[PDB]
């Protein structure tokens, strides 16, 4: 998953798409606890909150975010690469697959990690 | 009850939200959270009468 913000000290509001491997994968509320998590594999209010199907379903992954008018455009695709050496050539178009209705002030992003 | 922004760094986006309240600075000299001089509060009254 990936955080997005803007300086995240309880000033400016954040974003928290995350994603698991339950039913439930997105919880976006104003938070600041999150800095640099990793997962254990064994404040103020909630502006916008949205539960749907898991998102990442030789396995290429490209994802591409938009953020035109305060809305948050994602697009996907899976590419079954066969040389993993370096980005290969062809083409492989991306499709939309959730489209948020909000987000303010986008500046910095983070990628989640995940360890044993 | 209610408030409006009158001071800000520079323009607003289409369909964003700023819910924050700090001191506006307007000068070389830093506010440093004290609304002494050349520090403007953002947030002013209506007054309905």
């Amino acid at each position: 998953g990936w955080i997005f913000g803007t300086t995240l000290d309880s000033k400016t509001q954040s974003l928290l798409i995350v994603n698991n491997a339950t039913n439930v994968v997105i919880k976006v509320c104003e938070f600041q606890f999150c800095n640099d998590p990793f997962l254990d594999v064994y404040a103020n209010n909630c502006t916008f909150e949205y539960v749907s199907q898991p998102f990442l379903m030789k396995n290429l992954r490209e994802f591409v975010f938009k953020n035109i008018d305060g809305y948050f455009k994602i697009y996907s695709k899976h590419t079954p690469i066969n040389l993993e050496r370096d980005l290969p050539q062809g083409f492989s178009a991306l499709e939309p697959l959730v489209d948020l209705p909000i987000g303010i002030n986008i500046t910095r992003f983070q990628t989640l990690l995940a360890l044993h | 009850n209610y408030l409006y922004r009158l001071f800000r760094k520079s323009k607003l986006k289409p369909f964003e939200r700023d819910i924050s309240t700090e001191i506006y600075q307007a000068g070389n000299k830093p506010c440093n959270g004290v609304a002494g001089p050349n520090c403007y509060s953002p947030l002013q009254s209506y007054g309905f009468r």
